[PDB]
RNA sequence: CUCUUAAGGUAGCCAAAUGCCUCGUCAUCUAAUUAGUGACGCGCAUGAAUGGAUUAACGAGAUUCCCACUGUCCCUAUCUA
RNA sequence: UCUAAGGGUCGGGUACGAUCAACUU
RNA sequence: CCGCCCGUCGCUAGUACCGAUUGAAUGGCUUAGUGAGGCCUCAGGAUCUGCUUAGAGAUCUCAGAGCGGAGAAUUUGGACAAACUUGGUCAUUUAGAGGAACUAAAAGUCGUAACAAGGUUUCCGUAGGUGAACCUGCGGAAGGAUCAU
RNA sequence: GACCCACUCGGCACCUUACGAGAAAUCAAAGUCUUUGGGUUCUGGGGGGAGUAUGGUCGCAAGGCUGAAACUUAAAGGAAUU
RNA sequence: GGUCGGAUUUCCAACGGGGCCUUUCCUUCUGGCUAACCUUGAGUCCUUGUGGCUCUUGGCGAACCAGGACUUUUACUUUGAAAAAAUUAGAGUGUUCAAAGCAGGCGUAUUGCUCGAAUAUAUUAGCAUGGAAUAAUAGAAUAGGAC
RNA sequence: UAUCUGGUUGAUCCUGCCAGUAGUCAUAUGCUUGUCUCAAAGAUUAAGCCAUGCAUGUCUAAGUAUAAGCAAUUUAUACAGUGAAACUGCGAAUGGCUCAUUAAAUCAGUUAUCGUUUAUUUGAUAGUUCCUUUACUACAUGGUAUAACUGUGGUAAUUCUAGAGCUAAUACAUGCUUAAAAUCUCGACCCUUUGGAAGAGAUGUAUUUAUUAGAUAAAAAAUCAAUGUCUUCGGACUCUUUGAUGAUUCAUAAUAACUUUUCGAAUCGCAUGGCCUUGUGCUGGCGAUGGUUCAUUCAAAUUUCUGCCCUAUCAACUUUCGAUGGUAGGAUAGUGGCCUACCAUGGUUUCAACGGGUAACGGGGAAUAAGGGUUCGAUUCCGGAGAGGGAGCCUGAGAAACGGCUACC
């Protein structure tokens, strides 16, 4: 996905200080850097095999996940490499000894190692600030569909 | 704001100095030093308030400006010098070597020790790094850098320091079956022989401890400090041995202990 | 001055925030200088903690790395157009990080000739021993070997001259070099 | 770091009768003194109420109840025959006033009146 | 209460292009206003398809004020054909 | 004095190239 | 029941509303214009000064000339931007001929609408009309004066 | 098919009583509520001013929906009793 | 009450935990200690009914931790840590009582001894932990399902 | 100490308010006032602000003292006692005061910096620098100014100052003196096929860039470019160097160079000793101050999650000349639309957005309550702000400082 083909931008997109010498005829032609983000988050094969760059990625980029780990439902996918998740919770009012539903919306950066869709549940981790509003990054996905595509096929 | 605070008011000072609050005014702010502001004890407090050798700050200064008192083999004529845990204070008057340790209620127990025991102190290694030119160093809880130690000294172990040469004589690892002296927390001043450890990656490693009375409890590993093996401490322990006799036992004692 | 702060912006909801603090030197921003070519002129600015920064104006030389061979050489640098950055703070046809520049190529030519015994474009026992030993490597690339004819090499600046005061960089080689000249349409 | 409080209905002749009887019996100049003893007694009573709501063989109950009982015994309000944390609730202003010194002077002799004792 | 009419001027409107007395009275607009506007109304002689009251838009229609602008004027002088 | 954007006709061994010409912003 | 009670009108006092006056005052925010100051930058170079062959018996000049170094006034451009002016906008107070309500007083005037079948049963909605209460029409209710052939 | 008897589901209601409920009038719900909690929506907080003024909105209009304050007042009101 | 109003063993019972077996996996993979062990080597100063102090070399993985694998998600509740100090409640104590304060008490007071300055609460959010009812959620139906 | 009473009526039961009642570290005021202890106090109205009059600087044995100042050391002819001034260095950014603005913003608790600065403390930590590196030199330690001071003056006046003459420094500016060994390159030379060589230069630390190493769960064999330490040159081949984190492009090290070139004591006080080749010879103690980097400490700046009053007679806001994100750059101590270039069109909202109001600083906490709760919180702790309003900035580790400058009002 992401159809940057790899180099959609006017600058050359590369991993910094990752040098593929044209002299040495290595039989891979594929030098990448990835890391284990940690905390038992699995580094995807899309990240290891892919061609994207995404400096804000927690696997191939320079950010680091540290602090909190949260979960939420994707309620928007209309930006580029970032989403908005809904974080629903119940707030207690003691006067009434009861609860009330509350939500906070939380913008999140998503690598192109993840195919994220509205409705999917997604686990995110605290990163350094990478935009005005974004402080979190997608680190795991759980699609709540089962690939239920043929259920629409009815005849 | 606009730079660091130089003052400290009575009521803001840690509760384990025991002075007085309501417009009693100011308290002694520990100067920057090896120990933290709250987990420390200045000499003015150690001398005016605990030992009663002095009555006033000018008396304490008159003491300190005579090379009488030294912390860790060094004089420290500063009034608000932050002395801390496992620090050795040496007065040639009475030849009294004072170790600062914790009683069970969390105050600073005034432990008197022998000169042979004052020869050394102990230190919990906080980090182990390589310095410049590939020289490994360990940092203790008292801000002491020690170069080229044994390579088996990993983090949270404790170390025996000779206090005249800042060198390492022997180290004790962090493992089960090792004594512990809790520093910091609700359970401050307790001594309880590590049962086991709870990892929690990214999440404040916890430690499960068991007193001699089989009173199990739990603390944070940043607050744990090892001191020896089962029943063989490396320091003279204070009166109480870190047991925390409950209030009921305490009244039973001080009613049946003594009619005075 | 220039507040490098967010309390002035707006809320993410679109809410207009109130002016809440007089500006703070914590939140400080400063004015660039348009690092041009020619006649080295470096002004030092005092920063937080002392910590001199070296604001370069009008550099002429730079230190450029040839990494397939693993060396670095000083050269003089050449034309520029940048940036696609600014309108407010920097002004005029500058030189900056990530900029593509032409450099002298003569120290690299000399080094290559003395290190491989081989020319580009178009003796003693020790030298012959060395050249024969480290031969089978002077085969770089059509593009770089063609640049050496003109005697001007495409390189990228990797240093930030308005922070450090230098024009260090690396010579373009490979997929970068294949990529780059379809771009550089900019002033300011 | 300060304390005291007073009653609710400013009249109610039965209270006035009782209060003035206590004042005449024990040599008092004010209703504030009876109010003070009632205040102390109220603090005691509500403490013991909370402890009795707690479980038996509960450590806070044992500790604070034995302490309160010990204090009242050594003052002599609570007789040493009744030491069970229910006569603490059954106590009364007469039982405190009887342990006041003025009253103790008179009852021990030595003054031939409570007013002479106060003087 | 009384006389009287075919009916006795209704809703509404007004010193209005309709009000004599009249430069009506009160307010506003001005330093000052027979002007203007708003209100008042036993209205010489207002008034309902001889249409009444109102009305956005339109007007080489009549009219008042404000800003800008000016030889209209203070106060005239000069140039060109 | 420059920059950018906005098009036509031909080519696909069953992602893009060659060539041509307007004015508008 | 010689009980209770409605409204108009009129006198008095008070409260708020409408209202010509493109009303007035105050304050906040702001477009546009002008724009101090310092900061960065392009220049500038009074002045001082090291060295050097130079003008001059053997930590020194006597015409002068180059290599420089520090460097004030002044000055270009830029960002930061006070303040002022002009408009606009919002809010809050406030005047105002006259108009229209409310409340309260007061042994006021005209009637007597409701409470008994209140002397036309009352009330609701709507519409019209009348000095005032009110009346009338249409449909509805009984909180009816009928729980009933 | 219509009637009669018995039963049944679902409806409009009715007669009797209070084990209860209620201020009472009365209520098989207005009960199962100080032995206070089956689920859920709407509305009221003394009487007047006032469902007025103002602003919005709907409407051709008539008007509807929404909806104050100042000010005033110790009673207004509900069932029953003689 | 066997010592002189305090305690003890087997006790008739109750209340709460843990483990195992009943079709019941109540997570495993690479390992140590292999341990609580077929390890039994001659075995015992005991009311033979086990109230029970005692050894000779060689078994099953959590009782010790190293890593791993995958590990449905929550809410709820217990425990703990977190919970600034003063204040609040509250223990002790001669401020001459009390409000207060954190002091002070004991000797042969002829050159000293010593108790202390507790403790609790502090809703919500977050952290760890045991439970697993109640209430949601997922878990193999055009089998891409499990071992 | 979980309490109620008077008032609608001819009387009754209700609804329902009014009134009473108690408290208030809640204020004011009135009357009265003998004592002891404890004691708040120009917050409310004018963040008008006190509009008067007074105050934060500082020295030791140990930076610089020819005071034309004192006394006198009587241990001294260079000082060497004390010590005004002034230079230097630290500090004045703390404290104290107030609550104007402020409604996810402060703030509370809870996180994080693998996203940065940090004077001072505390502990560690510079044989590498004579740049023609055999005269080039002072390394028994080199240069210049200037204050205070002397004296001439200006102005009505201010913590105004000019001109002239001296002189100092852990001021300013410069600047050498301490290894040995190894590894690298260059390489005269002699030469080989196995090729080996004498000389020259570089290798501290800091800055900038590029590159590299920074490993790793386990077992037997063929081939080769060169065999490689050593060889039975059959190939025995083992030996092997690699730290930490949950996680890194981490720490660290090594290559190539780069810098207008940082740091690597021209400093100070007491004690005066040890060894001889007895020279004012060589060695040597206890400290002070200063200094690079690392770590620690005091901090600071940003930051995660949740949480705040009243209003719908505020329902649609944001993006205009940044609103949301992306790429790149600039700036910053650092992250980041912080700022802009290009690009895309997003982001918040009936789970109350945005707007308005607050007689709104936030909390810890206070008052009153059976329990639940309502109200208050200008304050004696904590942290945010502000110094008449605005804005800007110097110095410094730290200020957008006001008992510091600049301007406008």
């Amino acid at each position: 996905s992401t159809e940057l083909t790899v180099q959609s931008e006017r600058a050359f997109q590369k991993q910094p200080h990752i040098f593929n010498n044209p002299k040495v005829k290595t039989s891979k032609r594929t030098k990448r850097w990835y890391k284990n983000a940690g905390l038992g988050f699995k580094t995807p094969k899309t990240a290891i095999e892919g061609s994207y760059i995404d400096k804000k990625c927690p696997f191939t980029g320079l950010v680091s996940i540290r602090g909190k780990i949260l979960t939420g439902t994707v309620v928007s996918t209309k930006m580029h490499r970032t989403i908005v998740i809904r974080r629903a919770y119940l707030h207690y009012i003691p006067k009434y000894n009861r609860y009330e539903k509350r939500h906070k919306n939380v913008p999140v950066h998503v690598s192109p190692a993840f195919r994220v869709q509205v409705g999917d549940i997604v686990t995110v981790g605290q990163c350094r600030p990478i935009s005005k509003t974004v402080r979190f990054n997608v680190v795991k996905v759980s699609a709540a569909a089962g690939k239920a595509n043929k259920q629409f096929a009815k005849f | 704001a606009r730079g660091p605070k130089k003052h400290l008011k009575r009521l803001a000072a840690p509760h384990h100095w025991l002075l007085d609050k309501l417009s009693g005014c100011y308290a002694p702010r520990p100067s920057a030093g090896p120990h933290k502001l709250r987990e420390s004890l200045p000499l003015i407090v150690f001398l005016r308030n605990r030992l009663k050798y002095a009555l006033n700050g000018r008396e304490v200064k008159a003491i300190l400006m005579q090379r009488h008192v030294k912390v860790d083999g060094k004089v420290r004529t500063d009034t608000t010098y932050p002395a801390g845990f496992m620090d050795v204070i040496t007065l040639d008057a009475t030849n009294e070597n004072f170790r600062l340790v914790y009683d069970v209620k969390g105050r600073f127990a005034v432990h008197r020790i022998t000169d042979e025991e004052a020869s050394y102190k102990l230190g919990k290694v906080k980090k182990v790094q390589l310095g410049k030119k590939g020289v490994p160093y360990v940092v203790t809880h008292d801000g002491r850098t020690i170069r080229y130690p044994d390579p088996n000294i990993k983090v949270n172990d404790t170390v025996k320091i000779d206090l005249a040469s800042g060198k390492i004589t022997d180290f004790i690892k962090f493992d089960a079956g090792k004594l512990v002296y809790v520093t910091g927390g609700r359970n401050l001043g307790r001594i309880g022989t590590i049962v086991h450890k709870e990892r929690h990656d990214g999440g404040f490693d916890l430690v499960h401890i068991k007193d001699s009375l089989d009173n199990t409890f739990v603390t944070r590993l940043n607050n744990v400090f090892v001191i020896g093996e089962q029943g063989k401490p490396y320091i003279s322990l204070p009166k109480g041995k870190g047991i925390k006799l409950s209030i009921a036992e305490e009244r039973d004692r001080r009613r049946a202990q003594q009619g005075l | 001055g220039i507040s490098r702060d967010s309390r002035h912006k707006r809320s993410a909801t679109g809410a207009k925030r109130a002016q809440f603090r007089k500006k703070r030197k914590f939140e400080l921003g400063r004015q660039p200088a348009n690092t041009k070519i020619g006649a080295k002129r470096i002004h030092s600015v005092r920063t937080r903690g002392g910590n001199k920064k070296y604001r370069a104006l009008r550099i002429e030389t730079g230190n450029f790395s040839w990494a397939s061979e693993g060396i670095s050489k000083k050269t003089r640098i050449a034309g520029v157009v940048y940036h696609p950055s600014n309108n407010e703070l920097v002004r005029t046809n500058t030189l900056t990080k990530a900029a593509i520049v032409q450099i002298d190529a003569t120290p690299f030519r000399q080094w290559f000739e003395a290190h491989y015994g081989q020319t580009l474009g178009k003796k003693s026992k020790n030298a012959e021993r060395k050249w024969a030993a480290r031969a089978a490597s002077a085969k770089i690339e059509s593009s770089v070997e063609s640049q050496f004819s003109a005697g001007r090499l495409y390189a990228c600046i990797s240093s930030r001259p308005g922070q450090s005061g230098r024009c260090d960089g690396y010579i373009l080689e490979g997929e970068e070099l294949a990529f780059y000249l379809r771009r550089l349409t900019a002033k300011k | 770091s300060k304390t005291y409080s007073t009653p609710k209905r400013p009249y109610e002749s039965s209270r006035l009768d009782a209060e003035l009887k206590l004042a005449g019996e024990f040599g008092l100049k004010n209703k504030k003194e009876i109010y003070r003893i009632s205040f102390q007694l109220s603090k005691i009573r509500r403490a013991a109420r909370d402890l009795l709501t707690r479980d038996e063989k509960d450590p806070k109950r044992l500790f604070e109840g034995n302490a309160l009982i010990r204090r009242l015994v050594r003052v002599g309000v609570l007789s040493e025959d009744k030491k069970k944390l229910d006569y603490v609730l059954a106590l009364k202003v007469e039982d405190f006033l009887e342990r006041r010194l003025q009253t103790q002077v008179y009852k021990l002799g030595l003054a031939k009146s409570v007013h002479h004792a106060r003087v």
